[PDB]
């Protein structure tokens, strides 16, 4: 029971005819579920796919996904996760980084591989029975099933994010590491049997890794929220109801959109539990009124990078009225130690600022292809520990930018607004919190000053996804830099200078 | 005349007036022209300019991937 895929066989075990995972065209009992992924060993078996090959998930969640992790997990392959609207172009470096031998992906898409660099690569169609390369096509009449020796410690599944370079950067991530951290949400939250989980996030961020696997380790059910509902919030709350969901896991910024437009806070959802949300500052305005309509829910505030999943969990209680600062991070979770670190190494004193290291069984293997990590985690986080020994989270003082919760190294879209032929120099910030945040490029132009900024969206869209590319844009004769060329950050004084002179008219 | 409204408003609220390259049927989430979080900024000038009250079920993506989508809509909901 060291290892994920055997946790959902014991649930098999214990309830086989209970939901296992939903979506909108079919909703599979665990046994069920148990026949799919038995198709998909069989499947990757008959394309030679062996102990510690990589393959690419380019497609959107579904319950045939989650049969094909189970199937990889249960093959000792390496599964990644790549965000089906993200371009081909960011895929290769993907495709390369991870040396992936199998793409699993629409048929809509393949046409755009064969003149990729990846065109050379094995890919089997997911969705559609008309193509050649559809999954079930495969014949697995000589396929045969190895028996395997797979250490817990061993790598199950790598989740790529953005990286300074341009080139995204791989976690690498072990069955320890999955199991630290479902293993400590299971006995914190009591995840019971049958309850019903909300798969919000898409399986290439690590929030999924609750919504799924918790679930199938306490023999639950996970409810695949499609695209289409995920983008009416007042059809997101509907889903809560109609599914009788009881765990939620989101960002804030999908829950602001639920109280705004959903009805939230007014049409009460009471099969809700247990509320989590990660990865951005709850402002805390809203947090106030979400608290007040959910007042008898376990609501907690989840944090940590993807390198580490939640390395630190606060459960909310009341909300201050004077409150004006997000509530704390918390203490250490998922098996972890946790501290703040001043830059000579030692430990910071109660309220001085350092930077939160993380030491433990979620800590990564390490970035995929690269050396494996040893020691304790830098995180990168700025953080305080208050008096009550809960850490509040600061900010950063590298490149990682956040907008809505998404992770974005300044570097990649640097890179890709600094490969277009005008640009000759180029800076982004994010300028404004919380949903009014947006994403600017401040850029030197070769030539004249006739930039559009439909023209760098389209450029940048063929290299990014669409997260990751500028709202706006600000042309100026010079980026402003220090004595040894790190940029002066009073960009952002020349663009609150830009948007003022804008209302004053 | 929707298309003429809804370029035009788009520019000046998404593109800091530079209408340059805009058109009925250029994907405006794919551009992040229009974000998450500026739907329903969208959804109220259609509520007030074309004058007809959007339903949930009809907060569908297709509906405002582009202008053209958007027009579309109106007809439908007026006829
Ligand atoms: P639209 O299409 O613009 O809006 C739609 C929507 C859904 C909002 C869209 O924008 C979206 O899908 N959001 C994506 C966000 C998401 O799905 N989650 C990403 C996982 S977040 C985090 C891992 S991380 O590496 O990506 N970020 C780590 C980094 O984040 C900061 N951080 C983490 N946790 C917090 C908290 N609680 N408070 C403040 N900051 C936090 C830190 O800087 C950290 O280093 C997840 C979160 C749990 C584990 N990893």
């Amino acid at each position: 029971m060291k290892l994920l895929h055997e946790r959902m066989m014991h649930s098999l075990a214990r309830y086989p005819r209970q939901t296992a995972v939903v979506d909108e065209q079919d909703a599979l009992s665990y046994e069920a579920l148990e026949l799919r992924i038995r198709e998909f060993v069989a499947m990757l078996c008959a394309l030679g796919v062996g102990q510690g090959q990589r393959i690419l998930l380019w497609a959107h969640k579904s319950v045939d996904l989650v049969a094909v992790m189970q199937a990889a997990l249960r093959l000792g392959v390496v599964y990644v996760p790549v965000d089906p609207l993200s371009p081909v172009s960011r895929l290769e470096k993907i495709a390369g980084d991870s040396q992936a031998v199998l793409v699993l992906c629409t048929a809509a898409r393949l046409e755009e591989l064969a003149g990729s660099a990846l065109a050379q690569v094995r890919s089997v169609v997911l969705d559609d029975p008309a193509s050649a390369g559809y999954w079930r096509n495969i014949d697995t009449g000589s396929s045969v099933v190895p028996t395997l020796a797979i250490q817990p410690d061993d790598l199950a599944y790598i989740l790529y994010t953005s990286g300074s370079t341009g080139v995204p950067k791989g976690v690498a991530l072990s069955h320890g590491n999955a199991l630290a951290f479902v293993d400590w949400a299971c006995e914190r939250y009591c995840f019971q049997p049958g309850e019903r989980f909300a798969n919000h996030a898409p399986l290439h961020f690590d929030l999924s890794v609750l919504d799924i696997y918790c679930a199938l380790n306490v023999g639950a059910t996970v409810c695949l929220v499609p695209e289409s509902i995920a983008f009416s919030p007042r059809l997101l709350t509907d889903f809560i109801r109609q599914h009788e969901i009881s765990i939620w896991y989101s960002v804030p910024s999908v829950l602001m959109m639920m109280m705004q437009d959903g009805d939230l806070l007014s049409d009460i959802q009471d099969t809700l539990r247990v509320l989590l949300f990660a990865g951005e500052p709850f402002p805390v305005k809203h947090l106030r009124d979400l608290r007040a309509a959910y007042a008898d829910v376990r609501l907690a505030n989840l944090f940590g990078p993807t390198e580490t999943n939640v390395c630190t969990a606060f459960e909310v209680g009341a909300i201050d009225p004077e409150r004006v600062l997000p509530v704390p991070i918390g203490t250490a979770a998922s098996g972890n130690q946790v501290w703040a670190q001043k830059p000579d190494g030692s430990r910071c004193a109660v309220g001085e600022e350092g930077e939160l290291v993380v030491q433990g069984p979620t800590v990564m293997l390490g970035y995929f292809a690269k050396p494996a990590q040893e020691g304790p985690y830098k995180t990168g986080d700025m953080v305080r520990q208050r008096p009550d020994g809960n850490y509040e989270y600061l900010g950063r003082r590298d490149d990682m930018l956040k907008v809505r919760g998404n992770r974005i190294e300044r570097g990649e879209v640097e890179a890709a607004l600094l490969a277009h032929p005008q640009v000759s120099e180029a800076a982004v910030l994010v300028v404004g919190e919380g949903m009014n945040a947006q994403l600017w490029g401040v850029l030197v132009a070769h030539t004249r000053d006739a930039l559009s900024l439909i023209d760098l969206k389209r450029h940048c869209a063929q290299r990014l996804p669409r997260y990751m590319i500028i709202d706006k844009v600000l042309c100026l004769d010079a980026l402003p830099r220090n004595a040894n060329g790190k940029v002066d950050r009073f960009a952002l004084a020349r663009q609150v200078e830009g948007k003022l002179a804008a209302a004053l008219e | 005349m929707l298309e003429s409204k809804l370029i035009n408003h788009i520019a000046t609220q998404f593109l800091d007036g530079e209408k340059d390259g805009l058109d009925s049927q250029t994907p405006l989430f794919e551009l992040n022209i229009v974000d998450s979080a500026a739907i329903f900024d969208l959804v109220d000038f259609l509520r007030q300019e074309s004058k007809v009250s959007i339903g949930m079920q009809e907060i569908h993506p297709a509906n405002f991937a582009t202008v053209q989508s958007m027009v579309a809509l109106v007809q439908r909901l007026k006829a």
